[PDB]
């Protein structure tokens, strides 16, 4: 029926027809950066004596 | 592949390449067209026996 509907026809005759695709999604959305970082520490301003 | 040429994986983009027609049908039936003479052109040169 996908055959069908890319001839735009009713009757399909003999021989290979390129239809669709075929892709395989993923899954896993695996994101990265780095492991560094300082911190700036407010806490100093948030709790100086 | 005429959708991944163009959009590539992207899905939002397959909405919007849909608006301009059947290039991308006119692009695999010229391709069709080459695939299957380049088959015939070997079995006329050689297949004479
Ligand atoms: C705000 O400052 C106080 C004092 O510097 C911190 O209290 C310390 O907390 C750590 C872990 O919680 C303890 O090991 C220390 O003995 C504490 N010191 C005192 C004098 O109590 C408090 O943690 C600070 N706030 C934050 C969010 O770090």
């Amino acid at each position: 029926s996908e055959t069908k509907c890319t001839l735009k026809s009713f009757t399909v005759e003999k021989g290979i027809y390129q239809t669709s695709n075929f892709r395989v999604q993923p899954t896993e959305s695996i994101v990265r950066f780095p492991n560094i970082t300082n911190l700036c520490p407010f806490d100093e301003v948030f709790n100086a004596t | 592949d005429c959708t991944m040429y163009i959009c590539g994986d992207s899905t939002e983009c397959s909405n919007l390449l849909l608006q301009y027609g059947s290039f991308c049908t006119q692009l695999k039936r010229a391709l069709t067209g080459i695939a299957v003479e380049q088959d015939k052109n070997t079995q006329e040169v050689f297949a004479q026996v």
